[PDB]
DNA sequence: CCGGCTCGTATAATCTTATGTGAGCGGATAAC
DNA sequence: GTTATCCGCTCACAATGCCACACGCCTAACGAGCCGG
């Protein structure tokens, strides 16, 4: 680890307004950082003879030296860096974008992919200043270049919160609303109607829609018809690309629904549109979660009515267990089993009235008599979309709080009676320390036992490059997918997906060539394996390549992050060991 | 080399020492004590210890 | 109901429904207390200095009877006080004074009279005082001892179960740990062998640390076990009985007693059998004689006929020996009674392990452990085994040790030795075997009682029993050749060791730590803070688990929640806000008496181990206006465990609802609806928030700020009574209430406010003024508001209209928008002072000059510096500009040994120059405020220098004229008022000064006569006042003492103004932090229907995740505030009448449930109302305690009686469509604070500095203009691309290949983008360090 | 009139809340 | 007996990265210096 010239640190900030392949870079540290680059530029131009007045000229900062900096700037891409590098993703190059101010800006997508905060998390810049690393940092690293993940082939550019709860808010339904019923032309028309106010955002429709589908080979086929659907879906439909069909927006439109949107737009059309696609649903996504105003208050944490007689029932059993364990009846280990039962199902049946009284609540005259719908509440729109908090957290906000535990090991008789909207008293929070302090100790000590079993697999697989690229050999492996005995955890199709076949797998119509025993098992070729029904399936490793110093193409298949088989020099026990050694903090 | 293992500038009045340059002037000081403890035909105990 | 004439300026509306009983302690009572009971004179030299002052002297020379002992001592007045200590760099000391007498003897009688007796006061050591605020000064800086908390003195039992030998079977360990001594262990091994080791070294057996205190074998037998009485009848001898021996035990044979049979062979002994027996009431029986074939024989026995061994103590028995003993008589057998379960044999089987037999072979074989290699002789070994543990000098439990030692041995007095003695060490080894019986427990460590406080005093009296050590063996190496009678008590005494070590410690110990002066509550939060780490403590990579998790006896006595997280979580907790330090060093915690059915009022004070037998009620239980628990079953808690419990059961209940956390945290309104982390992390970032430029109360508060903000030490607090005679911005004086002056010469007080000067943390520490001119004030009340308070409350950052909604992005994990009507208010905006030194050096080739006389520069920048060379108060400067004009001598080769005679004379002392002038760094701004000019003693003053003199010298004359004319009034008047008897002409007296009247005749009473006297007695208080000018002059006149080296010293301090940008970090109190993202425009904001726009826009997302639920309450509770605020100003702009006024403030100080204030407005005089309106018009403060909080409903009916609406959501617009938002959003006020993470702190680039010396990498840093660390984890990355060349740059061409950068550089300025790669420096480096070495290294082709 | 004092400077000394490994070596331990 | 193993004791070696900040980094006695008594 040496330290770098040509360097720089700040804190962060977002910038929503960046595109996917630039960031936001200051004026005065760009300026700082590329004073080599301005000295030739300005002794290029005859507007200096010397360095010493080009140094005076640049102490000056006079008007001439910013518009030599935009010169300098607009085709030389930065690193950009985040403190604790787990995985290959840590740092990526961007284009830089010229900001009045201290801070560096960032796009929002990415953030996720570097793990960052806002919570006061500084970046550091680096400059790529030949050309061969230029042109590799144009090439091999550019944030435009790493949509899936090379430990697993996910893209790592799902939106994320806050964009969620905006396309959750647009793509949704409720039965009466302004401009029901009626009928439209183009998708545009439905946005004209959304911008005057006349039909709501969301209320049912009929409309008309094109859509183009590629099932013709290598072309696009037109399909014109009418659809039951939202004015927000047809909104929504204006920024998808040619291939998609029409049914992956007509649904309420979640978190994972639209990461596989993502995931299939990358699959039918390649690489442009969906970076592209990836920055158009980011800004609809801020525009339409503005537009909606979704706050929360202390009146959008609904009490269930029924709550204090569960809360009566269950002490009157409990005192029940007490005086059958005073008689002498029953003894004290079964006493404490009958205790945590009973309160187990009494939170169980708690947390399920409170869900039950949130989610379909929401009743709404129908130009008949009434009907019941999906809640419009605020709370539960943040859960059910998926943007943040499970039903555990929304559980503990309205419902009772769990049983929490003591750091003895055992778990406490009285659990917590009381929510977070209600008050708890002094024993009850003076309980729940415990456990805070006993979760941020395991994680102080958890950073420290990651960070070394990391350093020591990167220091074993290090030498271990792809050198050549096929060893020729006839072993390998032999396939099942997993299955315990309570439901089968991975299938055939998840395991082996992307990996060379070591032998020609038979048909079950027997002495029929199903695949060929030196192919690579692609998705479409995968499906037409499991069409019948295919068990075990033998395929080549790398334990058993045969190139001595090194491991062969075929003998590890398709790579990860990119599509295809990989290429020579892939330093591929590196990215192994990056890839065990991350998610080894959660 | 002895830029490589430099001797500190200080402020006011002496310099700072390393660490090596320290062990080195012990080494040094016992080397020259046992030498001529050896050119003066020393008893057996004293060039022992 | 009465309120103080500062309370009665605003009222802050108190919710909770509790009565308190006790209120807050002097939250700084532990420092105090401590360094009060270290420096007092002490009779009966328990604590103090005068304990180290007992301990060690008398000192006597080796039988040479010359001999130094102890009359008395004193401590030295303060030659400096402190803020001009503070400002010019060292320790606020005091000197000390020893009085000593040296005494020698005469000789051939050693309880003769001494002849020679010698007094003196010899000085030895500075040790410095305390701070009023409980603070110590070092280095011209201010620093704080943190309490220390460690295990007890005492004895423990511990198990340690598990890990050894992997068998499942557990241990017992007992330690013995000494105040100042050393250890002693006692373990098993899995043979169940008892061995004892001291002080970590190798293991030896028990039996002869108790054979060596002159134990015989028969008599450790004999005190380890119990007996079983043989009596040998002539055949098949007969065995006595207690039956409960038979307890639990398999049958050998028939077990039977006067025919009737009661235990048959193979069955085992039944209790019943046993009640068979106690009835029957049998006292022997029968046994066969190999009954007696494995038992052991107790004590030795001998032939009585031949003198033969016949059989020695600890004896496994054989029918051999039973025969012989039968011929020799011996019917009467002595037998070590055995068993598995309750009596084991556990001595026995160790003493037949040991190799040493005998006394003087145990203190050999001792001796021969302690130190190897020594030759084991009898004295030596003795003195050894002596010294270990039976004397004074080296084996010293404290009284706490002796306390817990006989506590945990239940003994009955508490106060014994602090010594060892024969029954302690057995006692220990009688329990230790109970313990491994089964009865008995071990003693948890975390459990706090057994965890101690060391404060401040205890820890600086053994760093001084060690200085006094240390000179005590000096002083007694002189004086054994004590042969001179011309020997004086000062030629002995080396006063440099004390001094050392006193100054060790309370300058850079590990427990000496800088105070944060950045908020008050900081100051205050880190008084009160008890840590885990240091000297004889754990270390922070040592400590394991069990002991950073909460013990359920942290109640009351630790907080639970306020700590630092990250690497060190649970070794430096925060004392709880009730908590008192015991009479002997454990934590108590108040409680209240309660009788049969009466909660009284009598407190108590609890211990921790106290607490755990008693039963105790939970805070808020509801009780009656007599007092009785109005329930009948009350949560309540036992011993470690909540519960339900009777109502005649319970005996104490808590104090209040305040005492399970701290300050830090009891400030947090709505704290009991937050998750713990969050509570824990809001805790933290309080204690960071840097003040600001006009502070402001905050709406929604705990009812504390006002102890928190007066208890501190940054503001002033008048200590007597009175009326406000003179205010300016300045100062503050006071004439005080004739009740409150004792009857000599009174007068008046003065305040000098402390103005604009530096904190710790480079902000600004300020004083101004908030009482008027000829108001009254009282005993106890603020008179001035320091940094971040306001009236006498806790104010650290700033309230603001706070909308929750998504706007377009800006806020997207924890981001925070700001419109720019925040900043034209300019209410963050923060002063920072820095400081910058220059001095001038004696080096060689002459001195160096402070001379305005700079070659190579301009005239431009030496106009803002005078013709002395230093630039002057208040010229803004940036950075770049010279501050302070410095020059050196440069020669560089002149070596003339005649010319440098007249160049150090004639030649200016300058003859070529090179510049050395203080500059300003690069970045930074600001004013000049402040310059101060420290001359050596010698040298004569520069005249900027006599300027600061004079200005210095006239500031000194006008407090002391000032006293004079206030002083001399009161005999103006008493000439006058005895001139009225006899004869006074007040138009004749008028015409002509004071003197002359006092020299108007008049014929002579005795009361004019004793007048004239008083009158001469103020000329001579007048020639007293000369004198204090003079004292005052002398000082300021005299020049200074330095450095070894150092000329003279110039001083400048810089103030600069810090505005807010996108960058900051800005906080709730309710751990919800951001960074500023971007600074609207004011149209740009969501406006509500009444046109105000919305000043910061927040996320809503970040509420549901993390259980932050207490900020959306503060944020209605706030509106509701300001709600009232808005009516009250409607109402003072309309001028409408005060009886309306007084209705309105009435009804909405009543509001609510059974609240405890009751206010009313019946007694506020029509001026108090008005002042109060004034005060109030901007929102009327609210308090809410923390466990005792404000419901939803009172929330709701506060709202009501504004005109807001109830459910907290108003229609809002929005800035740039103008359109509507459709949902309502919250809108509300919530207090923030802007924390010190500036972005002008952070912004650090390079593009080519500096490099270091060793290896030539870039230096790292902002200050040295350093390049980031690319570390070994980003080179992992680049490896995992396929990148290759950019590698190779940040490996070679950035950094350590010379030729390879420079290369580069002129490269691209040359407009070539190739690259040159060499070899890196830093690999030569580690072949040149390999090569030294015995190994060969080397490249090959 | 040399070092008594005073200084330049070169250089020696009586812990005590940790865990988990592996790896080796000395003392017991079970056979022809 | 004597030989080939088994077991308990003792001891070296590891424990993320980065940032700021801040204050610290000898002297009683052996070879010289000044000049007073
Ligand atoms: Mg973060
Ligand atoms: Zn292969």
């Amino acid at each position: 680890g040496k330290r770098v010239d040509y360097s720089g640190r700040s804190v962060i900030t977002v910038g929503p307004y960046l595109r996917l392949h630039q960031c936001g870079l200051p004026k005065k540290m760009a300026l700082e950082l590329f004073k080599p680059f301005i000295y030739g530029k300005l002794e290029l131009r005859g507007l200096a003879t010397t360095i010493k007045a080009a140094k005076k000229m640049v102490e000056r900062e006079e008007a001439v030296v910013w518009d030599i900096l935009d010169e300098v700037i607009r085709e030389h891409p930065v690193l950009l860096n985040r403190a604790p590098t787990l995985h290959r993703l840590g740092i990526q190059a961007f284009e830089p974008v010229l900001i009045e101010g201290k801070a560096i800006q960032l796009h929002p997508l990415v953030c996720a992919a570097y793990n960052a905060d806002f919570d006061g998390d500084q970046m550091a810049v680096h400059v790529p200043l030949t050309l061969e690393a230029q042109l590799e940092a144009r090439a091999l690293m550019m944030s435009t270049n790493n949509i899936l993940s090379p430990a697993n082939g996910e893209p790592i550019i799902v939106p994320s919160q806050d964009v969620v709860l905006g396309l959750y808010y647009m793509t949704r339904d409720c039965v009466n609303a302004k401009g029901e019923g009626m009928v439209l032309t183009g998708p545009k028309e439905a946005e004209r109607l959304y911008r005057s106010g006349l039909a709501s955002l969301h209320a049912r429709v009929k409309v008309r829609i094109t859509e183009y589908e590629k099932d013709a080979n290598g072309e696009l086929v037109a399909k014109t018809s009418l659809k039951d659907t939202t004015v927000g879906r047809a909104i929504l439909w204006m920024i998808v690309p040619k291939g998609l069909p029409y049914s992956i927006v007509n649904q309420a439109l979640g978190k994972k629904a639209i990461s596989k949107m993502l995931n299939t737009c990358y699959r039918i059309l390649g690489l442009k549109p969906t970076v592209i696609f990836a920055d158009q649903i980011m800004y609809t996504g801020f525009a339409y979660a503005a537009r909606s105003g979704a706050s929360v208050g202390i009146d959008d944490m609904v009490i269930p009515e029924k709550k204090h007689e569960i809360i009566s029932e269950a002490e009157a059993e409990v005192a029940e267990i007490q005086e059958q364990f005073q008689s002498g009846l029953v003894t004290a280990g079964e006493r404490y089993n009958k205790v945590i039962d009973i309160w187990a199902a009494a939170n169980d049946r708690v947390s399920k009235a409170m869900m039950d009284n949130l989610q379909t609540e929401t009743v709404i005259n129908r130009d008949g008599q009434e009907e019941k719908q999906v809640s419009f509440n605020s709370i539960y729109m943040m859960a059910d979309s998926g943007a943040r908090g499970s039903a555990a957290q929304i559980r503990q906000l309205a419902g009772m709080r769990g049983l929490m535990a003591k750091p003895d090991g055992s778990i406490i008789e009285t659990p917590i009676t009381a929510n977070f909207r209600e008050g708890l008293n002094v024993l009850q929070y003076f309980i729940s320390t415990h456990g805070a302090r006993k979760g941020l100790a395991d994680t102080a000590l958890k950073t420290a036992n990651s960070g070394y079993l990391t350093r020591r697999l990167v220091d074993v697989a290090q030498d271990l490059v792809v050198t050549e690229d096929d060893c020729g050999t006839h072993e390998g492996i032999m396939m099942t997918p997993v299955i315990e005995g309570g439901d089968v955890k991975e299938p055939l199709r998840d395991r082996v997906l992307g990996r060379v076949t070591a032998e020609d797998v038979l048909k079950p119509g027997t002495a029929d060539i199903l695949v060929p025993r030196n192919t690579l098992l692609h998705e479409q070729w995968c499906d037409l394996l499991e069409e019948n029904s295919v068990d075990a399936v033998k395929v080549r490793s790398v334990v058993s390549c045969d190139t001595d110093f090194g491991v062969c193409a075929h003998c590890y298949g398709r790579d990860l992050a990119r599509g295809h088989i990989i290429n020579k020099g892939e330093a591929i026990g590196v990215i192994a060991a990056q890839s065990i050694g991350e998610p080894g903090t959660q | 080399p002895p830029d490589l293992r430099p001797l500190v500038p200080l402020d006011g009045g002496r310099f700072a020492t390393s660490d090596l340059n320290d062990l080195y002037r012990r080494v040094i000081n016992r080397n020259n004590r046992l030498k001529r403890l050896l050119d003066l035909a020393a008893p057996d105990i004293i060039v022992r210890n | 109901m009465v309120y103080s004439y500062t309370e009665k300026k605003r009222i802050r509306k108190d919710f909770g429904k509790r009565p308190q009983v006790l209120d807050v302690p002097y939250l700084l009572s532990i420092q105090l207390d401590s360094f009060q009971k270290f420096i007092e004179q002490d009779p009966e030299g328990q604590y103090g200095l005068e304990a180290a002052f007992r301990s060690v002297f008398p000192i006597q020379s080796y039988s040479g009877n010359s001999e130094l002992q102890y009359v008395s001592y004193r401590l030295g007045e303060p030659v400096f006080d402190v803020q001009e200590c503070q400002i010019r760099g060292v320790t606020y000391s005091a000197p000390l004074r020893v009085k000593l007498r040296l005494v020698i003897y005469e000789r051939e009688a050693p309880e003769g009279t001494v002849k020679d007796i010698k007094e003196q006061e010899v000085y030895m050591g500075e040790i410095p005082l305390m701070t009023d605020n409980g603070t110590f000064v070092i280095n011209g800086t201010e620093r704080v001892i943190v309490s220390q908390l460690h295990r007890s003195p005492g004895v423990f039992f511990d198990s340690d179960k598990g890990k050894t030998h992997s068998s499942g079977k557990v241990l017992y360990n007992a330690r013995i740990i000494p105040y100042r001594g050393s250890w002693l262990d006692f373990e098993f091994d899995p043979k169940d062998n008892l061995f004892v080791r001291i002080d970590r070294r190798r293991k030896l057996p028990a039996t002869i640390i108790l054979r060596a205190l002159n134990y015989t074998t028969e008599q450790i037998l004999d005190l380890f076990f119990e007996k079983v009485i043989f009596e040998i009848r002539d055949n098949k001898l007969q065995m006595e009985l207690v039956p409960e021996r038979l307890r639990g035990e398999t049958a050998s044979f028939d077990i039977e007693a006067n025919g009737k049979v009661y235990v048959e062979k193979g069955r085992r002994i039944t209790a019943r059998h046993i009640r068979q027996l106690e009835k029957d009431d049998v006292k022997l029986i029968e046994v066969p004689v190999e009954y007696i074939a494995g038992k052991v024989v107790a004590k030795d026995y001998i032939d009585e006929s031949t003198g033969e061994l016949i059989c020695a103590a600890n004896m496994e028995l054989s029918l051999d020996l039973l025969a012989k003993l039968s011929q020799s008589g011996h019917k009467r057998i002595e037998t070590l009674f055995t068993n598995d379960l309750d009596h084991g044999p556990y001595i026995s089987e160790t003493l037949r392990v040991d190799p040493t037999n005998d006394r003087l072979s145990a203190l050999v074989e001792i001796y021969r452990m302690m130190r190897p290699g020594e030759p084991p002789t009898r004295e030596a070994a003795e003195s050894l085994f002596e010294n270990l543990f039976f004397s004074e000098d080296r084996y010293d439990l404290s009284a706490v040790g002796r306390m817990k030692f006989n506590r945990s041995l239940l003994r009955e007095e508490i106060e014994g030795s602090g010594i060892l003695s024969k029954d302690d060490i057995i006692d220990v080894m009688k329990k230790l075997i109970d313990i491994r019986n089964g009865k008995g427990e071990v003693d948890d460590i975390d459990h706090l009682g057994n965890r101690r406080i060391r404060s401040v005093g205890e820890m600086a009296e053994n760093q001084f029993r060690v200085g006094l050590v240390r000179v005590e063996r000096a002083v007694k190496e002189r004086l054994s050749l004590g042969d001179l009678d011309t020997l004086m008590p000062q030629d002995m005494i080396n006063a440099k060791p004390i001094s050392a070590a006193v100054k060790e410690f309370f300058g850079s110990s590990q427990l000496s730590q800088f105070m944060d002066q950045n908020n008050p509550l900081s100051e205050i939060t880190h008084k009160r803070r008890i840590s885990a780490l240091g000297p004889g403590g754990l270390t922070r990579e040592r400590a394991g688990f069990e002991v950073r998790d909460v013990h359920p006896t942290h109640y009351g006595r630790v907080c639970p929640i306020e700590t630092p997280e990250g690497p060190n979580i649970g070794l430096i907790n925060s004392l709880s806000v009730y908590a008192q330090t015991n009479e002997y060093g454990f934590l108590e915690t108040p409680y209240r008496k309660v009788t049969d059915g009466v909660v009284t009022d009598e407190i108590h004070y609890l211990s921790a181990i106290e607490e755990g037998n008693y039963v105790i009620a939970q805070a808020n239980s509801n009780l009656d206006e007599e007092g009785h628990f109005v329930e009948d079953l009350v949560t309540c808690r036992s011993k470690g465990e909540s519960s339900l419990f009777s109502r005649d059961q319970v005996d104490y209940m808590d104090v209040s609802t305040q005492q399970v956390v701290s300050v830090g945290a009891s400030l947090i309104p709505f704290l009991e609806h937050d998750d713990a982390n969050r509570a824990l992390m809001g805790a933290n970032m309080q204690r960071q928030a840097v003040p600001t430029l006009r502070a402001d109360k905050p709406l929604v508060g705990t009812g504390m700020e006002r102890a928190v903000a007066v208890d501190s030490g940054v503001t002033a607090v008048a200590k007597r009574g009175g009326v406000v005679q003179y205010v300016d911005a300045s100062r503050i004086v006071i004439k005080v209430n004739e009740d409150e002056m004792y009857p000599g010469e009174a007068g008046i007080d003065i305040y000098n406010l402390t103005k604009y000067t530096r904190s710790n943390q480079n902000t600004c520490i300020n004083q101004m003024p908030c009482v008027s001119l000829g108001e009254p004030v009282e005993r106890g009340d603020v008179l001035a508001d320091g940094p971040s308070t306001d009236l006498g409350e806790l104010a650290l950052g700033q309230n603001m209209r706070v909308a929750f909604m998504p706007w377009n992005g800006y806020n997207f994990e924890d981001s925070i928008l700001v419109s720019e009507r925040v900043v034209q208010e300019d209410r963050f905006t923060t002063i920072h002072i820095q400081e910058l030194a220059c001095v001038s050096r004696d080096t060689k080739l002459g001195p160096e000059e402070i001379t305005a006389d700079i070659p190579n520069v301009g005239e431009a920048a030496l106009s803002k510096l005078d013709e002395s060379g230093i630039v002057y108060i208040g010229a803004e400067v940036t950075g770049g500009d010279i501050l302070v004009g410095k020059v050196t001598p440069k020669g560089e080769t002149q070596l003339t040994p005649e010319e440098k005679l007249l160049r150090a004379i004639f030649g200016e002392k300058a003859s070529d120059v090179k510049d050395s002038s203080l500059r300003v760094p690069n970045g930074v701004s600001g004013t000049v405020i402040d310059v101060q000019v420290f001359t050596r003693d010698g040298v004569e003053k520069d005249k900027r220098a006599l300027e600061i003199e004079e200005m210095q010298l006239k500031q000194a004359k006008k407090d002391l004229s000032e006293e004079l004319q206030i002083l001399e009034a009161g005999l103006f008047s008493r000439i006058r008022a005895v001139l009225v008897a006899g004869g006074v002409e007040a138009e004749k007296l008028d015409k002509l000064p004071r003197d002359r009247w006092l020299e108007l005749g008049l014929t002579d009473e005795e009361k004019q006569n004793q007048l004239e006297q008083l009158a001469e007695q103020y000329d001579e208080l007048k020639h007293e006042f000369e004198k204090k000018l003079e004292a005052k002059r002398r000082k300021i006149t005299q020049g200074d003492d330095l450095a070894p080296g150092v000329l003279k010293i110039v001083k400048v301090y810089l103030a600069v103004k810090r505005r807010i940008q996108p960058g900051d970090k800005m906080a709730g109190r309710h751990g919800n932090k951001g960074v500023i993202s971007k600074i609207n425009p004011i149209e740009d904001m969501p406006y509500d229907e009444n046109g105000t726009p919305v000043d910061i826009v927040l996320n809503p997302l970040g509420v549901p995740s993390r259980m932050n639920i207490g900020q959306i309450l503060e944020t209605h509770l706030g509106m509701a505030a300001k709600g009232i605020g808005d009516k009250i100003n409607a109402m003072l702009k309309q001028q409408q009448e005060v009886a309306k006024l007084r209705e309105f403030i009435q009804r909405a100080y009543d509001l609510g449930a059974d609240v405890r204030q009751k206010v009313d407005l019946s007694t506020f005089s029509d001026e108090e109302v008005m002042r109060l309106a004034e005060n109030l018009r901007k929102g009327m403060p609210i308090a809410t305690p923390v466990f005792d909080g404000a419901k939803e409903a009172e929330i709701k009916e506060l709202l009501k009686l504004g005109d807001l609406p109830t459910s907290g959501q108003i229609r809002l617009y929005d800035g740039r469509t103008g359109e509507q938002f459709e949902r309502p959003v919250t809108v509300g006020y919530m207090y923030m604070l802007k924390l010190n993470h500036l972005v002008d702190d952070k912004m650090h680039a390079r593009s080519t500095g500096s490099y270091s010396l060793v290896t030539q990498q870039p230096l790292g840093g902002k200050a040295q203009f350093g390049g980031q660390r690319f570390g070994e984890m980003e080179v992992w990355a680049l490896e995992a691309y396929g990148a290759a060349y950019t590698l190779q740059e940040m490996l070679t061409v950035k950094s350590d290949d010379v030729n390879g950068r420079t290369k580069m550089y002129k490269n691209i300025v040359d407009g070539n983008h190739q690259m040159e790669p060499g070899m890196p420096e830093s690999f030569n480096v580690l072949l040149k360090e390999i090569r030294s070495l015995g190994i060969n290294i080397e490249l090959e082709d």
